[PDB]
């Protein structure tokens, strides 16, 4: 397990990342579904997306392996407040703060095990 | 699913 998921709100279980890679999003298709029923009932929840985000591990330039977050809802995927992007990709440290729709509605902490 | 609610 290179690195775990926290999940800072109820609804939402914490994950410990063995695989190189995970779905985050509404649909089933997802390692990781937002489908506790307590959620469902959140209409925060209504904002989330199918698809909403992925976090992957991979061997980068450096020869050495990265972490990162991508972005693909409709409302946003935030790291430490700061919008990914639909679309977008980037670097997911160590501490890294993860809010949806909302740049302050915080859900995950990223902890990198790595160094541990 | 449902659509997903566009808070913009």
């Amino acid at each position: 397990p290179w690195a775990r998921l926290w999940a800072l709100q109820d609804g939402f279980a914490n994950l410990e990342c063995v695989n190189d890679n995970y779905w985050f999003g509404r649909d089933k298709s997802c390692e990781y579904c937002f489908d506790e029923p307590l959620l469902k009932r959140t209409d925060k929840y209504r904002t989330y997306s199918k698809k909403h985000f992925r976090i992957f591990r991979e061997v980068g330039p450096k020869n050495s392996y990265i972490a990162y977050i991508e972005d693909h809802s409709g409302n946003g995927t935030f790291v430490n407040t700061e919008l990914v992007g639909k679309g977008k990709r980037r670097p997911l440290n160590n501490n890294s703060e993860i809010a949806l729709s909302l740049s302050r509605n915080k859900v995950f902490v990223f902890f990198d095990l790595t160094v541990d | 699913h449902f659509d997903t609610y566009l808070i913009r």
